[PDB]
């Protein structure tokens, strides 16, 4: 888009004139002499006792012929394109273009260079070009809505951008306002501003004249009313955003309760061979409060992994790394009032895992016997009603068979 | 610099009174400012509760399956890239929707406003007066479909009242409510299209697959790396879509001015490979599919054709053409009565000429299980049918099931090939439904379902050509089809030779229709589907055996037919003309012919094209190809 | 006293490389410590979910009228 090229150029043009201010302050020596232009350049000095401050170093800045020429060219281009953008899109209104604080800053930085053309003696005059920060940051804010080149990162970059300039505006401001007193170098001023906005405040380099002291007070007040806006937007994005090793097994269930989980952990981890294993739980519901308390125990925090998802969704299967899983345990829900509906879910879940990871041994727990032949393909199938009633019947021939089978299917060392 | 905790030290207190004042003021600040901050936190906590060319998506509950099916189709067109989407759902955003809306691709495009279309403020927040289109979709998960339809009728009225000059795109569930939203620019009836597509599957197999692959905007790049031949040709030919172009300004057809429709349809297919299925005259608005050989082309006609790429986007084939440089097709051209059914069950039911009984059949004779005065037969064996049966396992018999019988009983269907229809309902049909179907020949019903083996054996499942399952059936969303899939699976094991046709809510469940877990080939297709999903293909379910054979289609394809209508306003009319849901005089119908060994002397599809359009004036769309794939 | 933002000023950098290191080190602290704080906030958020002669009141649902 040609409009994007215009905005990108404008942003590059604002950062260009900010740099050309730096090259001016780097190549300007006040010690050699300052003046309006040509006529009587004079040497100025600081007397601490003198309560009167010479404004000539502040008002006049010695600017080279080439540097002034390239500056006004960029400044005129700055005004031409801002006028182009203003005139291109009125949005059904003529007013309210000056009350928004982006056009007044463009005026203060741009028009004086236009005026300097009329007066050659006024070409070596100081203009707050360093304020072209806020247009450049604003231009970046407008552009960030267009294309990515990552949602919270854009705000973090903007916070860094407003931090980068809040130093930049201070440093050029503190250095120039110190051209009347202490003649601070750019690097020393930059070190002064960093320790100021970080609330360190060493005091080795401090303002010594009232214009320099006033700027620091204003700059601090600006920080206290600009940075919190960035922090609040950062808080919103963070709030809205709020909503390992090998040899793992997956435990695909419908609703995980504390009784079922511990019956698995006490049995799966009772074997020394299964100690390095970690457990992935794939339940479509939010984690039960009693499960969260157990999962925050140091023993189970690093082993049990709870993923909220469905076995029928491949992304949830991909998050669980089922293709690398050593086994999949598809357990059925007994608390459900519709057991046939529950059985149909574990049949689909068994098909979903077999379709996604065919070379993964399935371990299915089936409630009703009539649905057992759909999951006959599974490596190990247990039918709840088949075993429960056969155990009860055997209790009527051989008593306590349900106890004999129970103590045989529990891994214990017999120390009880 | 003191209250900002800077503390330079250039100006400091030098006497103990001034030092003491600083201490007590630091203490005062630490006990006064936090009081203000706490109040600000309270107010902030309590307070916590773009460009042009946008379209609004007014729904009742937005789910991730419906949203992605819209985004993949709406944004598949380069013309619709600068558009952003406004969603107006009265419920809180689903968690799975928020995760997608935080993706950088969809963050700046999809806008979710929680509100109602019946409130003008929410309509004002959505900027519907400036919207390019409004998509009022219906909720299929709701248990009361009549209540759901009444909501989308009011929503269509609310938008039409607020923004009259906004094209409405309504999705209606039940056919009886379709005439309230007839004012809308593009209306799709779910039950009308679903049952007509199922009925056509019993005449022309895999018509549901043919229609589905035509209403999905794809470039035909699926399965192009597959070692199998059937996956490369079927994955390429799936890129065909129905386009339109004026006859005079069409490099495909403009050279056939003054020639017959059959002449142009063949030669254009012979030369460039496009299939001219129908046209639309400038005088009328009606679109005629295969207007006939007697129709002479004109420079002002709009030609509807099927091709992989649009004429404007096919600059390569014309450029490739410049790199190189059977009778012939002529340049010019009980006894059942035939009549319209007496009782149309609803307004807007397109009158189709159907085979009818000479005398209205009594309600007693329309029943299989119970015998009556005219016949004491109790099952399909006692009736002694001469043809194979068609068993429809529906829940309730309404206007939707009526649209299943009309295509099967149309006058252009063969009288000797009329398949008896057995409606296996679990609820006793209302007298209104029986009044509609009492005139059709060989239409019966019986209480039961597909989960009961006894009812199906009495229905005549032993000698049934097809078994259509449409029965209705949760937080975990994909579990909606759990009952339907398993109940159909049981019959796939009991009757391996039976042809079962099913409808599923979610297309991702199509893999489960005929599940062979101990099958190497079928599970290998899962990996191929993953690659298409990685390649950003919306036709991922394409390569499943049941869907490709026409055994299953998802009604989510009707969602895509509505979103396509934003760019192809003819798509709804074209599809209905194929299904026969609207019978424009002079318009053709979708037929099917079987190639036996007696037709093998025709070597290729092009030669068969010439034979049909030179003698019978038929235009072939596609081929239903079957191979031997021993499992 | 520098990382605690006290900054007495009795011992300060006096050469530009030493000044530059302090400026960089402050910038490093402002971009490293918040990462630790954010992780601490996350863990604290997830974690959020006497004498003798006492009697126990076992009920199914406690209402203000009964209490
Ligand atoms: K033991
Ligand atoms: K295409
Ligand atoms: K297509
Ligand atoms: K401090
Ligand atoms: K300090
Ligand atoms: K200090």
């Amino acid at each position: 888009r040609s409009s994007l090229r215009i905005r990108l150029f404008n942003f590059s043009l604002k950062l260009l004139t900010c740099l050309l201010y730096i090259v001016r302050v780097l190549l300007d020596d006040p010690a050699l002499g300052i003046g309006c232009w040509g006529c009587p350049k004079q040497n100025y000095s600081f007397n601490d006792s003198s309560s009167e401050i010479n404004w000539a170093p502040i008002l006049w800045v010695e600017r080279k012929m080439t540097l002034w020429a390239i500056q006004v060219i960029v400044a005129i281009i700055s005004f031409l394109e801002t006028m182009l953008l203003i005139y291109l899109s009125y949005k059904g209104n003529i007013w309210e273009q000056i009350f928004r604080v982006s056009f007044v800053l463009e005026m203060i930085n741009t028009l004086p260079f236009i005026i300097t053309i009329f007066w050659p003696p006024l070409r070596n005059l100081f203009i707050p070009v360093f304020l072209n920060c806020w247009l450049a940051k604003h231009a970046l804010e407008n552009m960030i809505n267009d294309f990515h080149r990552s949602a919270m990162f854009n705000q973090v970059l903007i916070l860094f951008c407003t931090l980068l300039c809040l130093v930049f505006t201070g440093t050029c401001g503190i250095q120039h306002l110190e051209r009347a007193g202490e003649n601070l170098s750019l690097l020393t001023s930059f070190y002064f501003c960093i320790v100021t906005f970080s609330t360190v405040g060493y005091g080795d380099v401090t303002p010594k004249i009232w214009p320099s002291q006033l700027l620091v007070v204003i700059m601090i007040c600006v920080a206290l009313v600009v940075l919190p806006l960035q922090f609040e937007e950062l808080v919103y994005l963070w709030m809205e955003r709020q909503k390992q090793t090998e040899k793992h097994v997956v435990l695909c269930v419908s609703s995980l309760k504390i009784d079922l989980l511990m019956d698995f952990l006490n049995e799966f981890y009772a074997h020394p061979r299964l100690q390095d294993y970690y457990v992935v739980i794939l339940c479509p519901t939010e984690m039960d409060v009693q499960v969260r308390r157990v999962l925050q125990i140091p023993l189970w925090s690093q082993r049990v992994i709870y993923l909220q998802g469905s076995a029928l969704k491949d992304q949830d299967l991909m998050r669980a790394k089922m293709d690398n899983g050593e086994a999949c345990f598809i357990l059925s829900s007994r608390n459900e009032v519709d057991r046939t509906a529950a059985d149909h879910q574990t049949i689909l879940r068994a098909w979903a895992v077999k379709d996604f990871a065919p070379n993964c041994p399935l371990y299915v727990q089936i409630l009703k016997p009539e649905n057992k032949f759909h999951v006959k393909f599974a490596d190990h199938v247990v039918c709840e009603e088949e075993c429960k009633y056969a155990m009860l019947a055997l209790n009527c021939i051989c008593p306590a068979t349900s106890t004999l089978i129970t103590l045989l299917v529990h891994t214990s060392r017999g120390q009880e | 610099v003191t209250f900002s905790t800077v503390g330079y030290g250039d100006v400091t207190p030098k006497i103990w009174p001034s030092q003491l004042l600083v201490v007590i003021m630091i203490c005062v600040a630490l006990v006064v400012l936090p009081l203000q901050f706490e109040e600000l936190v309270y107010l902030w906590m309590e307070r916590q509760k773009q460009t042009e060319k946008h379209v609004v998506l007014c729904v009742s509950s937005l789910k991730i399956d419906l949203l992605m099916d819209f985004l993949n189709e709406f944004y598949a067109h380069p013309r619709l890239q600068d558009y952003y989407v406004v969603i107006l759902c009265p419920t809180e955003m689903d968690v799975q929707v928020r995760r997608v809306l935080q993706i950088p691709l969809w963050s700046q495009r999809v806008i979710y406003l929680q509100g109602s279309a019946l409130k003008d403020q929410d309509l004002m927040r959505a900027k519907m007066d400036n919207g390019e289109a409004c998509f009022i979709l219906s909720s299929r998960n709701e248990v009361d479909r009549t209540a759901a339809d009444h909501q989308t009728i009011l929503r269509a009225w609310a938008v039409k009242d607020f923004a009259p000059n906004c094209p409405l795109y309504v999705q209606i569930l039940k056919p009886e409510n379709k005439f309230h939203v007839k004012f809308a620019d593009h209306v799709v009836c779910e039950e009308e299209c679903k049952y007509a597509m199922l009925a056509l599957n019993c005449i022309c197999p895999a018509t549901s697959t043919l229609i589905t692959l035509l209403v999905h905007t794809s470039r035909g790049q699926e399965g192009q790396e597959s070692p199998e031949q059937w996956q490369r040709m079927y994955g390429r030919c799936s890129g065909n879509e129905v386009y339109h172009i004026r006859m005079g300004d069409s490099k495909f057809f403009r050279e056939y001015e003054g020639k017959s429709f059959t002449y142009a349809a063949f030669h254009a297919h012979k030369k460039y490979g496009v299939c001219l299925i129908g046209l639309k005259r400038e005088d009328n608005k009606s679109i005629l599919l295969n207007p006939g050989p007697r129709h002479i082309l004109a420079a002002s006609d709009t030609c509807f054709y099927i091709n992989i790429t649009k004429e404007e986007n096919s600059a390569f084939i014309f450029k490739q053409e410049e790199k190189r440089k059977i009778a012939p097709v002529l340049e010019l051209a009980v006894e059942y009565v035939k009549g319209y059914p007496p009782n149309s069950p609803y307004i807007g039911s397109s009158p189709t000429l159907c085979h009818l009984l000479p005398v209205k059949a009594p309600f007693c004779c329309l029943r299989l299980d119970k015998g009556c005065k005219h016949n004491s037969y109790e099952d399909a064996k006692a009736y002694g049918f001469k043809n194979k049966l068609i068993i429809v396992s529906a829940e309730t018999a309404g206007n939707g099931l009526y649209n299943f019988i009309v295509p099967l009983r149309a006058y252009y269907r063969s009288r000797k090939e009329l398949n008896p229809i057995v409606l296996l309902l679990d609820n006793k049909p209302d007298h209104h439904f029986l009044e509609a179907i009492c005139c059709f020949p060989m239409v019966y019903y019986m209480e039961g379902s597909v989960d009961n083996l006894d009812s199906l054996l009495q229905c005549g499942i032993i000698y049934a050509d097809n078994l259509v399952v449409v029965d209705k059936e949760a937080e975990e969303d994909y579990m909606a089809d759990a009952k339907t899939i398993v109940n159909v699976q049981t019959m796939f094991r009991l009757f391996p030779s039976l042809s079962i046709t099913t409808e599923l809510t979610h297309p991702s469940n199509m893999r489960f229709m005929q599940f062979r877990a101990k099958d190497s080939y079928s599970l290998a297709l899962s990996k191929l589907e993953k690659r298409e999903r990685e390649n950003g293909s919306n036709l991922a379910f394409m390569f499943r055996l049941p869907f490709a054979a026409g055994r299953v289609f998802s009604i989510s394809m009707l969602d895509t037919l509505l979103y396509q209508s934003f760019v192809k306003d003819y798509m709804i009319t074209i599809t209905r003309l194929l299904l026969g849901l609207d019978t424009t005089p002079g318009s053709g119908y979708l037929c099917a012919m079987k190639i036996t060994e007696g037709d093998l002397w025709i070597r290729t599809y092009g030669r068969l094209f010439q034979k049909l359009c030179s003698s019978s004036a038929e235009i072939p769309i596609g081929i239903y190809r079957t191979e031997s794939h021993v499992f």
